[PDB]
DNA sequence: ATCGATGTATATATCTGACACGTGCCTGGAGACTAGGGAGTAATCCCCTTGGCGGTTAAAACGCGGGGGACAGCGCGTACGTGCGTTTAAGCGGTGCTAGAGCTGTCTAC
DNA sequence: TAGACAGCTCTAGCACCGCTTAAACGCACGTACGCGCTGTCCCCCGCGTTTTAACCGCCAAGGGGATTACTCCCTAGTCTCCAGGCACGTGTCAGATATATACATCGAT
């Protein structure tokens, strides 16, 4: 009977993929047990906001399939996610439609 | 071989964890590994030039703890600390 | 040897992209100022993926360059491999 | 006949393209653009399609990036015309020119 | 407190002077405090949390150099 | 009558002093307290190498230093002299600092 | 057993290369190094440096000094663009700032 | 105690600088700012052949990746000149044992 | 105001291709035992950072004249926006091909 | 032992034709917007006076950062295995296209 990591430590990204690409990626000759476990929570995390955001966007499209469009939305419209993704640019995402006050008639 | 390494499964069943009604575009699905593949050399990288200033040969939870604390922002950041410490306290207690 | 495809960044496509830009009016010399601005960007960017394709003895240059050419420069875009 | 007045189609086209994805170059030009730059520093070069549009989508998005700056800076001239040198005060302040 | 304020209004003409500036408003003054509070928040920030990962109860110049390449913004001579 | 300047002459000579002279224009005891106080925020009993803030405050100098070179860019790009802080704003935003 | 020569000697080369190949291996940046990568990076940080020293000792020349203060050493990088491009996110201590003022400042007649 | 060797790389810079400019002194505070400007050109060198030995899936850093991370990441004399330099001199130390 | 053009939002039907699901597979992950050394902790030391006092002088702060520059107002003209006819080549589809990316095997320099 | 090399496959990049047509181009036309000009007036510079605290030096102390020594436990190392994970197959459904229709917004009147 094998059991997975990912169970074990309640999360749902492979904790055993992560450890390998750690112990191949050469940034320390040793690593830690509870390290990829951590990696894995981060980055499950980040990918929960930025699929929970995209389905706001998609609904807020009235479409139930996430789209680049609603990803550009996404991550230009929060500003967390948007600071940590500042010199990032999305293919097929479009820009904000954002107009100059001044640009608009009198 | 012909098989490929991609995080295309873990991010659709996070998907149908987070919204259980939502499909999905292909390119779109790029997009997700892409974030999730740049995201993690950030992140550790950050961890190894940690473990390289302190003259430490391992990366443990505290090495990512303080990189997640410093590249990401202030709510996601200690999010991010607080359900790590909870996944790692969930595994150590399990085993 | 191609030649001349500067002229084939028509002034519709530049002012497309002034318009999704949030640029709402336009001169007349903006329309060249663009081109040699994408010049620079151009050169700059497939110098790094020739030189990546080099490294790889490659002769053909492959989206994996452009990125790692567009991830040097700090400009990282998504949708073609991480 | 009726005619529009000046801007309002502009602006019209500034909705239009902000809530639009498509690429606003014309793929075979910029194709071949991409091959005449290439060819000085290698020649006898091949190009997969996935490196053309993706060069292609990091120089609008590029552009873009450019034109909004460039549009900010005008703005803050107190034009709604941009000027050539808006485009080069937004680059020197970016850092690359 | 008031030591934002110490960074007093002749400095910041004497480092507006040194960036070419010819003539200075009253709220340039202002301003110029607000950031370079918020750059020094950013940038303490990280060096204290360099710190914190080295268990000291020091800033050292190490921290600092790391935490300002961090930034984007490198300093030579101080370490690194 | 006493001999006085017009305005902007002491101004361009003191920009010219400053330009060829490398000292901090800051004085580093107001510094240290800042420093110390906005550190205050993130950790209680914080010390600090004299080196740290040496480097803090180099650093910071120059990067406002760069950012008020920007400045008066942006403010002589609009016609004008004077730099109010919209010029600041203007070029932070175009920096990506906003 | 023979003589021992160094390997930057072998090399022509001033800057460490047995030095430079340590710190190659605890670096972390690959399980194997070649032997001509720590040769080829101490000559080019040799001539990185020769040309910065070079140039800061020319403007130590144009400031009549003959130690190489970091003014000196910032004037050397920002007046060569080469230099400048590479090192324009880099801070230097105390050098300064060039001296520049842009034309409109200047006085009319 | 006995404090520890702490490396810099002063002595190399001063030959270089005695090379250049056999009469022109240096100060304590050039030197370590050259030296934190060695280090630093050196972790850029090495991690572009490092992510460059990545890219390509070699596990053997060798004189090409040093050489492909100075074609990229230096201006185009600059790599130039020392793409030559390190040519002459690994070729030279190829000829010496 | 106000109507009329006029594009957009909204609702419904046809379609299609893109993805949501299933299968097989295999290899990647997990389980089990091993060494060992690295990291953790305790003991040690000292330095350097902190704190204080003194003075003292340079700088900061303050007052104020004033000028000059910021800025509002106005004129103007022209350049750019808007519309129309033309045409150009971007585009799609199909066809041809072959350079070459890709993979496997060998082995020997490394 | 890896990577340089050879060799084989067969993928895909290039190249081409031809029709289509929407996109680009050329051009008319007027006006809105850049820009020049003027006046204003304020508010920032310049300089003297007053204030103040920044600075240096000098000392004291203690604490914590670095060091040393010891240990154990945590991570690599190795192996068997087996199930997770991953091309391929499949089909159906979400979205695109098309049409009618309502609806607000622009503009001449």
């Amino acid at each position: 009977k094998a059991k997975t990591r990912s169970s074990r430590a309640g999360l749902q990204f492979p904790v055993g993929r992560v450890h390998r690409l750690l112990r191949k990626g050469n940034y320390a000759e040793r690593v830690g047990a509870g390290a990829p476990v951590y990696l894995a929570a981060v980055l499950e995390y980040l990918t929960a906001e930025i699929l929970e955001l995209a389905g706001n966007a998609a609904r807020d499209n009235k479409k139930t399939r996430i789209i680049p469009r609603h990803l550009q939305l996404a991550v230009r419209n929060d500003e967390e996610l948007n600071k940590l993704l500042g010199r990032v640019t999305i293919a097929q995402g479009g820009v904000l439609p954002n107009i100059q006050s001044v640009l608009l008639p009198k | 071989k012909t098989r490929k390494e991609s995080y295309a499964i873990y991010v659709y069943k996070v998907l149908k964890q987070v919204h259980p009604d939502t499909g999905i575009s292909s390119k779109a699905m790029s997009i997700m590994n892409s974030f999730v593949n740049d995201v993690f050399e950030r992140i550790a990288g950050e961890a190894s030039r940690l473990a390289h200033y302190n003259k430490r040969s391992t990366i443990t939870s505290r090495e990512i703890q303080t990189a997640v604390r410093l590249l990401l922002p202030g709510e996601l950041a200690k999010h991010a600390v607080s359900e790590g410490t909870k996944a790692v306290t969930k595994y150590t207690s399990a085993k | 040897v191609l030649r001349d495809n500067i002229q084939g960044i028509t002034k519709p496509a530049i002012r497309r992209l002034a318009r999704r830009g949030g640029v709402k009016r336009i001169s007349g010399l903006i329309y060249e100022e663009t081109r040699g601005v994408l010049k620079v960007f151009l050169e700059n960017v497939i110098r790094d993926a020739v030189t990546y394709t080099e490294h790889a003895k490659r002769k053909t240059v492959t989206a994996m360059d452009v990125v790692y050419a567009l991830k040097r420069q700090g400009r990282t875009l998504y949708g073609f491999g991480g | 006949p009726h005619r529009y007045r000046p801007g309002t189609v502009a602006l019209r086209e500034i909705r239009r393209y902000q809530k639009s994805t498509e690429l606003l170059i014309r793929k075979l030009p910029f194709q071949r653009l991409v091959r005449e730059i290439a060819q000085d520093f290698k020649t006898d070069l091949r190009f997969q399609s996935s490196a053309v549009m993706a060069l292609q989508e990091a120089s609008e998005a590029y552009l873009v990036a450019l034109f909004e700056d460039t549009n900010l800076a005008a703005i803050h001239a107190k034009r709604v015309t941009i000027m050539p040198k808006d485009i080069q005060l937004a680059r020197r302040i970016r850092g690359e020119r």
